[PDB]
């Protein structure tokens, strides 16, 4: 999951 | 284009300096404070890939994306240049793959090994 991690 | 300046012309806001995160500030913004650690930030933002792929935008999606700086939930390029900027200002970062998905890469649009471009507008900070 961009935007994520 | 804009991924091949900042690449070319991008200044290194790193603290290893090793190029790894370059920026350039493309509106000014207000006043001279930054967000500190653990605020709320507000951006928008746009991403392209080295192929020139937009891969993401928030403002296609009517809602900022807010996260908590410094905290290790967004990219390392994230944190790092969010903290560099003042509200309302609109920058570009050209983020090498060790600041940002490295070998694994982001299924499903981001490969291995990705050089990033981005476009931000930090729109507010909050504790």
């Amino acid at each position: 999951q961009f935007p994520f991690v | 284009g804009a991924p091949a300046t900042v690449t070319e012309q991008g200044e290194d806001i790193t603290s290893k300096k090793d190029r790894g995160v370059l920026k350039i500030v493309k509106r000014v913004g207000n006043g001279e404070e930054t967000p500190m650690i653990g605020d709320k930030v507000y951006v928008h933002y746009k991403g392209k890939l080295s192929n020139g792929k937009k891969f993401d935008s928030s403002h296609d999606r009517n809602e900022p994306f807010v996260f908590s700086l410094g905290k290790g939930q967004v990219i390392k390029a994230w944190d790092i240049g969010v903290a560099t900027m003042k509200k309302g200002e609109i920058c570009h970062l050209l983020c090498k793959p060790e600041y940002a998905y490295g070998s694994a890469g982001s299924l499903p649009k981001i490969p291995s090994n990705a050089t990033l471009f981005f476009e931000i507008e930090l729109l507010d900070f909050k504790g």
